[PDB]
């Protein structure tokens, strides 16, 4: 047998945390500004780089 | 007819999610911005890909006639997903 | 996504263990395909290692015209005696992988239950399998649909 | 990896549908996801690059995510 998931202790998993619920300021963007899509050429430029990790 | 109360659903906690994603981008590439709505689809993505990988786990125990789960259907779930 | 999969169909299900495969698939062709599919019908012996797969059938499948095709694959049951006794009896996997220039874009697994069909061997199965008493039931209505982005050229 | 926990693999379970879990399931799933987002971020933070930016945008991860691959329950 292993570890029971279901019963007395159910709603004690799914507390609300308000401090841990949401994504800190810091690491993220500074602002809401808009910034370029990868264009077709470096998508693939991207992927032909990545293909040769891949093979060592 | 039944009505429904919405309610946002909680897989993994936020906060802490954002600094794992912090962790593992300083060692490919330091000083490294994220958009909040990049983080959150990595979220969604890791979050739903452990729930589907569970969904497997959930039928192979049914069929199996077991009631607890191993870390062999979890390794099955992955294999016919195409991971080694 | 040059090469789709628009069905794959179960068609002896449920069967005795030894019965061959038996699938249909329907894929879709955006326009002719200068190199070879190769479809692999590949049985999982064991979660524990690649070691314990067995590729049951490999076809290889062109030119390829444009449009929607239709075709019956068909391997034959692995072989009992490569098959961890652990795995034989209840829940596995087999496999129908299709790669383009030796890169798969599809997998589509399917769950496989092994179950003895009378209730004494239900009650109590031998230490040993007996294959010849199995049925295959292949979980068809849930499949795991995989679809992977790769180079078309 | 201890940004995930105990209790966030079980909610995860719960939502799978799953009704007990093993002790080493908890060892396992992390394992798991530690390579998944390794991998994800890896890709990612590279489309970022080939794009001469520093801020990571949702199409990136969604371009990554489709290199990872990505699986239904039935065809279309």
């Amino acid at each position: 047998d292993g570890e029971e998931l279901i019963g007395d202790g159910m709603e004690r998993d799914y507390r609300a945390i308000p401090e841990l619920d949401a994504y800190e300021a810091e690491g993220l963007a500074l602002d809401d500004e808009d910034v370029e899509e990868l264009t077709a050429s470096q998508r693939e430029a991207a992927e032909r780089a990545m293909r040769q990790r891949d093979r060592e | 007819i039944r009505r429904y109360q919405k309610s946002t659903e909680l897989l993994i906690r936020k906060l802490p999610f954002q600094r794992l994603v912090r962790e593992i981008a300083q060692d490919f590439k330091t000083d490294l911005r994220f958009q909040s709505s990049a983080v959150m689809a990595l979220q969604e993505a890791c979050e739903a890909y452990l729930v589907g990988l569970f969904e497997d786990t959930n039928l192979c125990a049914i069929h199996a006639k077991r009631v607890t789960i191993m870390p062999k259907d979890i390794q099955l779930a992955r294999r016919i997903r195409g991971e080694r | 996504a040059k090469v789709q999969v628009n069905n794959v169909v179960v068609l002896d299900n449920p069967s005795p263990f030894y019965n061959p495969f038996q699938f249909e698939i329907t894929f879709e062709c955006i326009e002719d395909l200068s190199e070879d599919l190769e479809w692999k019908i590949i049985y999982v012996g064991s979660a524990e290692s690649e070691e314990y797969d067995q590729v049951l059938d490999s076809v290889l499948v062109g030119p390829v015209p444009a449009g929607r095709h239709m075709f019956v694959f068909q391997a034959d049951a692995p072989n009992p005696g490569l098959i961890p006794d652990a795995d034989a009896v209840g829940v596995t996997v087999v496999l129908i992988t299709c790669t383009y220039r030796g890169q798969e874009f599809i997998r589509v697994g399917y769950y496989v239950n092994n179950e003895y069909t009378e209730t004494e061997l239900r009650e109590n199965p031998p230490v040993k399998p007996d294959f010849s008493k199995l049925q295959r039931n292949i979980l068809a209505s849930n499949p795991r649909v995989t679809r992977f982005h790769i180079n078309w050229e | 990896i201890q940004g995930i926990t105990k209790p966030a693999i079980r909610r995860l379970a719960r939502r799978g549908g799953v009704k007990r879990i093993s002790g080493l399931i908890y060892e396992e799933t992390r394992g798991v996801l530690k390579v998944f987002l390794e991998n994800v971020i890896r890709d990612a933070v590279t489309y970022t690059e080939h794009a001469k930016r520093k801020t990571v945008t949702a199409m990136d991860v969604v371009y990554a995510l489709k290199r990872q691959g990505r699986t239904l329950y039935g065809f279309g």
